[PDB]
């Protein structure tokens, strides 16, 4: 199972 | 930028035995950016259809990529790989020999 | 034995030749199991392991929810990088991660992973504490910054300490017939006369998996890597693996020289000699 996204750089 | 030139293997999924049907791999890998021209060749001619795996990467992030196709191979028929890379000049051709 | 969960995201700009392309792969071991692709005609995570197919419509379609967000998120992230490395808009660049999570054999969580590159050069990672970062240059370091305010750390390892785990523990019980079994190498040795002086032993491994493997030449009973050709292990494309190892000897000196395997589906390390 993938990861959610994160902030953005 | 700096960019890292393909390592290039040609082999067969199979030990080779003329007459029996087989699959003919092109390993790219180790080469970073990913995009890459890899053509499968029957006696020097591009081979059609040819399958290639989905990209992915080693731990040193270089890319990786396998082309394959379905083939019968004989005593007269000559297979070989064609790699063009943005750190090549000219594309690269290995052949394909049963011992390696 | 012990056992991985890894997703590789890459994602690569093309100016003029439309939106960065997204393309991420997810792995147990060495086995490849769902596959996304922003060019496909109907991008979607798709299987590509027999023991996933199982999984219902909610998987795929909240797997394929996640995989749309995150190329939208990398594509805001190479426009980012252009500013932090004050490039053009003109060349084509590429952000690659990895992240995953390594368990046991009693599946308890050994270590998790989460790093980035920006063209193929560390950026930033996960530290092994699953609390703090290191960034590589003082681009990365405003991503840092930007990151440790908004306690991403923490999210991160919420997800590698526990879905992470959860699932991999999952997917090892769903596909043991496969991921539990060690396929162990099928060997021999090839001898060819290169001159009147000298000859050439190749060490063969053949049908193994998974893919770690070790192949060593000795002459009399010492290794001789400096003189030893070794090939990348390479996959056959039927999920085995296969590598040799080659040694330029003496003629009439082949008895001297020993091939050592060692691969996790042998019981004991293999002694091989070339048999005339």
């Amino acid at each position: 199972l993938s990861s959610p996204v994160t902030k953005s750089f | 930028m700096i960019q890292r030139t393909p390592k290039i293997q040609v082999y067969s999924r199979h030990p080779a035995e003329n007459g029996k049907s087989n699959f003919l791999n092109c390993y790219v890998s180790g080469f970073h950016p990913s995009d890459i021209e890899v053509d499968l060749l029957k006696n020097g001619e591009r081979i059609e259809k040819v399958e290639h795996s989905d990209l992915s990467f080693s731990k040193d992030w270089s890319f990786y990529l396998l082309y394959y196709t379905e083939f019968t191979p004989t005593e007269k028929d000559e297979y070989a790989c064609r790699v063009n890379h943005v750190t090549l000049s000219q594309p690269k051709i290995v052949k394909w020999d049963r011992d390696m | 034995g012990s056992h991985s969960m890894r997703y590789f995201y890459t994602a690569m700009s093309r100016p003029g030749r439309g939106e960065p392309r997204f393309i991420a792969v997810g792995y147990v071991d060495d086995t490849q199991f769902v596959r996304f692709d922003s060019d496909a005609a109907s991008p979607r995570m798709a299987p590509r392991a027999p023991w996933i197919e199982q999984e219902g419509p909610e998987y795929w379609d909240g797997e394929t929810r996640n995989m749309k967000a995150s190329a939208q998120t990398y594509r805001e992230n190479l426009r980012i990088a252009l500013r932090y490395y004050n490039q053009s808009e003109a060349g084509s660049h590429i952000i690659q991660v990895m992240y995953g999570c390594d368990v046991g054999p009693d599946g308890r969580l050994l270590r998790g992973h989460n790093q980035y590159a920006y063209d193929g050069k560390d950026y930033i990672a996960l530290n092994e504490d699953l609390s703090s970062w290191t960034a590589a240059d003082t681009a990365a370091q405003i991503t840092q910054r930007k990151w440790e305010a908004a306690r991403v750390a923490e999210q991160l390892r919420a997800y590698l300490e526990g879905l992470c785990v959860e699932w991999l523990r999952r997917y090892l019980e769903n596909g043991k017939e496969t991921l539990q079994r060690a396929d162990p190498p099928k060997t021999h040795v090839t001898h060819h006369p290169i001159s009147d002086h000298e000859a050439t032993l190749r060490c063969w491994a053949l049908g193994f998996y998974p893919a770690e493997i070790t192949l060593t030449w000795q002459r009399d009973g010492e290794d001789q890597t400096q003189d030893t050709e070794l090939v990348e292990t390479r996959p056959a494309g039927d999920r085995t693996f296969q590598k040799w190892a080659a040694v330029v000897v003496p003629s009439g000196e082949e008895q001297r020289y020993t091939c050592h395997v060692q691969h996790e589906g042998l019981p004991k390390p293999l002694t091989l000699r070339w048999e005339p």
